């Protein structure tokens, strides 16, 4: 019986993380491995990086 | 950073609101009866030992 609870709570923390999206990209399953650039200046070179490991 | 469609302290603010009356509607059912497991929303393996303690 104590197993079937830890069971469906781990069945959770996989359905967060196929779910947790911005609008309809998700940002839990890896395509943010390898931080990806935003630039927040006026000119090339000025960007800043985020990265999200997969969870 | 001043609108007018979208209150997003409301939002987070609400959210605590219901988190703590939802607390509050909890503790008074176990002090009405004198049992914490109630429901099997509790221990889950508890319940199931105090059957067969019951018995």
């Amino acid at each position: 019986s104590i197993k079937a609870e830890m069971d469906q709570l781990a069945t959770e923390i996989d359905s967060i993380g196929n779910s947790t999206a911005f609008g309809n990209t998700k940002l839990l399953t890896g395509t943010f491995s390898a931080g990806k650039v935003f630039q927040v200046g006026h000119q090339e070179g000025e960007d800043i990086k985020v990265t999200v490991k997969a969870s | 950073a001043i609108t007018v469609n979208t209150n997003v302290t409301s939002m987070k603010a609400q959210k605590n609101l219901n988190t703590s009356n939802s607390g509050l509607s909890t503790s008074m059912e176990r002090l009405s009866s004198g049992l914490r497991i109630n429901s099997a929303k509790d221990d889950a393996a508890g319940l199931a030992i105090s059957n067969r303690l019951n018995s």
